């Protein structure tokens, strides 16, 4: 609230601040483009189904378990034991804080779409209709589209399928990392204690209340004290204006490539080196993190060469 | 001391002049019918119900509204149409047709070049 | 040929057209502001005013308009990189859309790319995106391999269906079921290790043309 920050419910004051122009309509429609393309990032990363998709009741994909990633029904919340150690490691003067349009019960069930989706039909929902296919013919055709012939899955599924199992369990003892996320939210903190901190500055000035200048002087001195501390703390708000957006548009930058590797990486399978993780891109599960998104990679990665002469 | 933005909810003046307003984190028993207390303030002037739509015009933190049937509505948007997979261990689904389809995107390149 | 219905959309267009006269339209009316100083006029000043405290109330509004222009043009360079960023989504999809064909998803349309073609806009590139789009699915019984004489049989490219009582092999993406025999399936390993195998039988062309 540019008025209740500058003044401060003082009311001589607002006449003077209208003496500046429309400072204050600048700043809130700066705030008001940032305010709707921060919903709009977040539609874009996970919107990106049209129905809903459940997975059928007995979850048994020929071995592969995957109840670490799809939702435990024994919870209000309905999160899967891997978000649920995501989300446990992340008013003032005229300073308020506005809440997300989408809950964060709403973005689960996206990704819970997302997981049944590709569980159950692969990436083939992605395009069109639901094409139902069995998981272990889904894992040999990935196998496939690396260059391996579909025959070592087929032959080996229970050592696959036991491998992946403890491959992916090790992921929560690596958790029990998201820095990126905890730095999103000092940043902001950081300017919003900054702003209010500035407040009590005299800019050179006799005193920095816009009250007591008045219970201690005339109004011809007391119109120049006040307009220095107009002026420093006017200065305040462009400085902090500015910076949300070039911060913005670094968040935005990031949002758009978690779209991209919603598309890519979860919804096909890439042969983009390095965009999907370390290996040869298989398939990727995502989870819903605070104010982020986490990728789990699936990669198939050789193991014991030997040399061999050739011609 | 309490207080917020104000901002309305109009459906178009081009369909009707009715008009909502949500007065921001405000408790509706400290503003100054359809009254509505939601986690994001007071929402007055649209009845809130328990179905679901897709969203029209975005009021925050999971709620809508829109030109109902002549009326403006509240209501906790729905994520989409429900479907489940005909899953199974042994069943597979392939297409016997398609069709060829077209779509626009736009992208802005460039602005106008200023000087002062 | 539906696509002229749908336009006769461009927001994204006008929103730069308007960012940039929002921000010409408030620079002028930014003149017309005394920033707490006796008037607004430069020449005014003077006209009922002596110089040394002239100099004061313009170096006032000099510094106020000088304000202006720090923060026009500081805007201008932050919306610029953004524009900067479109274009070079544009001229990358430019290339890898319209110069050939992609397998990245989302990246050239919804569905399977075959082809787009570009139209100009006013400051900005339209681009019609051609895809492929499965319809009308039936559902199938199927098998990861066959069995005959004892040996494991894969398939090539494809899958294997079943339509209640014979068992074919077809592409997977269109419906064209096509005989199982030696030519269209390779050998690999014995029917021990293949969870899920089923009995079928696999013809050989070579034997009936012994007869
Ligand atoms: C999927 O994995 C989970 C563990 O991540 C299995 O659940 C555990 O099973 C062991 C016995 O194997 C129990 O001692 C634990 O108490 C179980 N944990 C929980 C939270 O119930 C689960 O059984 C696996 N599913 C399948 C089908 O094998
Ligand atoms: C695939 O779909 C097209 C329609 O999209 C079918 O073509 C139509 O077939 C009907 C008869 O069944 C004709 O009356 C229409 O004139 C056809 N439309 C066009 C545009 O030619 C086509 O037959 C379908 N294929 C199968 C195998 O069902
Ligand atoms: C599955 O397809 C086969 C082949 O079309 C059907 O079997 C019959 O096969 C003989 C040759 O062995 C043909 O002369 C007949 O015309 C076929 N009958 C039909 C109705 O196509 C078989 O009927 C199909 N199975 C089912 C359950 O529809
Ligand atoms: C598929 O065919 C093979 C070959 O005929 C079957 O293998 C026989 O299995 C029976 C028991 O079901 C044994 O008594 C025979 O000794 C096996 N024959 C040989 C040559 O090993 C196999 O069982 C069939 N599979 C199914 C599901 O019926
Ligand atoms: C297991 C399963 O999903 N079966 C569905 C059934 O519920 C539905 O009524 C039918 C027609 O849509 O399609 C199939
Ligand atoms: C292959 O031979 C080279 C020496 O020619 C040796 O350095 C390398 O370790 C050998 N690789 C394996 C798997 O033994
Ligand atoms: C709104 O009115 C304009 C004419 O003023 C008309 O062109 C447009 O179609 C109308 N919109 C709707 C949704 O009826
Ligand atoms: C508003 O105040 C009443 C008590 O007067 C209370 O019961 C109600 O929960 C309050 N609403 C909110 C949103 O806090
Ligand atoms: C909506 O459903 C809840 C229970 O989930 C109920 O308590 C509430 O009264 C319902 N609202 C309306 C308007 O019927
Ligand atoms: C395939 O069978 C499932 C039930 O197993 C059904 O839900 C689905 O609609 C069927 N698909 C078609 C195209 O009939
Ligand atoms: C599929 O599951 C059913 C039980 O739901 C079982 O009877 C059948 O043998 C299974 N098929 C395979 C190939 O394991």
């Amino acid at each position: 609230d540019c008025t209740m920050y500058i003044c401060g419910d003082s009311t001589e004051c607002s006449n003077l601040l209208l003496q500046y122009g429309s400072f204050c309509t600048q700043l809130k429609r700066a705030l008001t483009g940032i305010a709707v393309e921060q919903d709009k990032n977040t539609q874009e990363v996970f919107a990106q189904v049209k129905q809903i998709y459940k997975t059928p009741p007995i979850k048994y994909f020929g071995g592969f378990n995957f109840s670490q990633i799809l939702p435990d029904p024994s919870k209000p919340s309905k999160r899967s034991p891997i978000e649920d150690l995501l989300f446990n490691k992340v008013k003032f003067n005229g300073l308020t804080v506005l809440p997300p349009l989408l809950t964060d019960e709403m973005i689960a069930q996206y990704t819970s779409a997302l997981l049944a989706g590709t569980i159950t039909s692969g990436w083939t929902f992605g395009a069109g209709p639901a094409l139902q296919i069995p998981f272990p013919m889904q894992m040999a055709y990935r196998f496939n589209g690396i260059g391996v012939t579909q025959n070592v899955l087929y032959e080996n599924q229970k050592l696959i399928a036991n491998q992946f199992n403890s491959a992916i369990g090790k992921i929560q003892d690596s958790l029990s990392a998201l820095g990126k996320l905890q730095d999103v939210v000092n940043h902001n903190a950081q300017a919003l204690n900054t702003l209010v901190k500035q407040l009590s500055s005299k800019f050179g000035a006799i005193s920095s209340v816009l009250n007591d200048i008045l219970s201690r002087l005339d109004p011809p001195e007391a119109e120049v004290q006040i307009d220095r501390l107009i002026t420093g703390r006017l200065q305040s708000l462009q400085t902090y204006v500015t910076q949300q957006l070039i911060r913005a548009a670094e968040i935005r930058a990031s949002a758009n490539l978690a779209a991209t590797k919603m598309s890519e990486c979860v919804l096909g399978q890439s042969k983009r080196v390095d965009f999907c993780g370390k290996g040869y891109h298989l398939m990727s599960f995502p989870q819903s993190a605070p104010h982020g998104v986490v990728f789990l990679h699936v990669t198939y990665v050789p193991a014991q060469e030997k040399n061999f002469t050739t011609a | 001391c309490s207080f917020g933005g104000v901002s309305v909810i109009t459906p178009g003046t081009n369909t009707s002049n009715q008009v909502a307003v949500l007065y921001q984190g405000v408790n509706c028993t400290e503003v100054p019918s359809n009254v509505f207390q939601t986690r994001a303030g007071c929402l007055i002037g649209a009845e809130y119900v328990n179905n679901s739509y897709e969203c029209d015009i975005p009021i925050g933190a999971g709620i809508c509204a829109s030109y109902q049937t002549q009326s403006i509505i509240a209501y906790t948007m729905s994520l989409g149409a429900e479907n489940s997979v005909a899953y199974s261990n042994n069943s597979i689904a392939i297409p016997t047709n398609f069709t060829i389809s077209v779509t626009t995107e736009i992208l802005p390149v460039s602005m106008t070049k200023t000087s002062v | 040929g539906k696509i002229q219905d749908s336009l006769s959309a461009l927001g994204k267009l006008q929103d730069v057209v308007n960012h940039n006269a929002q921000a010409l339209n408030t620079l002028v009316k930014q003149l017309s502001s005394k920033f707490g100083a006796i008037s607004s006029v430069l020449n005014d000043i003077l006209s009922r005013l002596d110089p040394p405290e002239a100099e004061v109330q313009i170096d006032r509004l000099i510094t106020g308009r000088l304000q202006s222009l720090q923060t026009y043009v500081t805007q201008q360079l932050i919306r610029a990189a953004e524009i900067r960023a479109s274009a070079n989504l544009a001229a990358t999809k430019m290339s890898e859309c319209v110069l050939g064909q992609s397998k990245r998803v989302d990246f050239c349309g919804k569905g399977y790319h075959l082809m787009s073609f570009p139209q100009s806009a006013p400051h900005g590139v339209v681009f019609l995106h051609v895809t492929y789009v499965p319809a009308q699915e039936k559902n199938f019984t199927t098998a990861p391999a066959i069995c005959h004489d004892g040996k494991a049989h894969f398939p090539r490219e494809g899958v294997f269906v079943s339509n209640g009582t014979h068992w074919f092999v077809t592409q997977r993406n269109f419906y064209e079921p096509q005989i199982i025999t030696t030519d269209n399936t390779f050998v690999s390993g014995n029917c021990d290790v293949v969870i899920g195998i089923v009995n079928n039988t696999v013809y050989d062309p070579l034997q009936p043309e012994l007869d």
